């Protein structure tokens, strides 16, 4: 017997060498079975994307609700956001966020200095919501410095 | 349907093998671990 998701997620894929949908899981046993066959961040290509966001939420213009949203972001040393990366994606598919219908999917973007992790969020301007998202993503987390949100 | 982290993580090492309705097409192949099951 399979552990269903709450909402079913899409990882999506930036190729460098443009925004392609991977592969959709609904299941506990779906997601591991995924992710222990893609490259962690630490191993993927220099400008290269990897999202992961709720089933039918492109992160693309399309969807505006979460496009022109909050987006809270995370640097990490390059090759050491493996964990932050992991922890986040367990976070939201576990709907361990207490405002977790504000959240919309996760990216982890590789580049030659950093690696960033950002959460894409929905109502940017519920000031309550995106605390709460941004206190509890630190403490999931635990990261010593900079969690920064953006809203366009 | 929520899940703790640690719950989710034993799960992690029972499930290695590629969903066999995974397509790997050529130009996500540089997505793909180097060892895949």
């Amino acid at each position: 017997q399979p552990h269903p998701l709450e909402h079913s997620w899409t990882f999506w894929f930036d190729n460098p060498s443009s925004i392609r949908p991977i592969y959709t899981f609904s299941t506990v046993e779906e997601f591991w079975s995924v992710y222990n066959n893609i490259h962690h961040p630490s191993k993927l290509a220099m400008r290269a994307d990897l999202y992961c966001f709720k089933h039918k939420i492109e992160p693309k213009w399309e969807d505006p609700v979460c496009a022109n949203g909050g987006k809270w972001t995370v640097n990490f040393p390059r090759g050491k956001s493996d964990n932050g990366w992991l922890y986040t994606l367990l976070a939201m598919i576990g709907e361990q966020f207490d405002c977790g219908d504000e959240i919309c999917g996760a990216v982890v973007n590789v580049r030659s200095g950093q690696d960033k992790i950002s959460i894409w969020t929905k109502n940017a301007s519920n000031e309550a919501a995106q605390a709460s998202i941004g206190k509890q993503w630190k403490e999931f987390l635990d990261y010593n410095e900079s969690i920064g949100f953006i809203f366009h | 349907k929520k899940y703790s982290r640690d719950f989710l993580l034993k799960f992690a090492e029972q499930f290695l093998d590629l969903p066999h309705n995974f397509e790997v097409t050529s130009d996500i192949e540089s997505l793909m671990s180097t060892h895949t099951n």
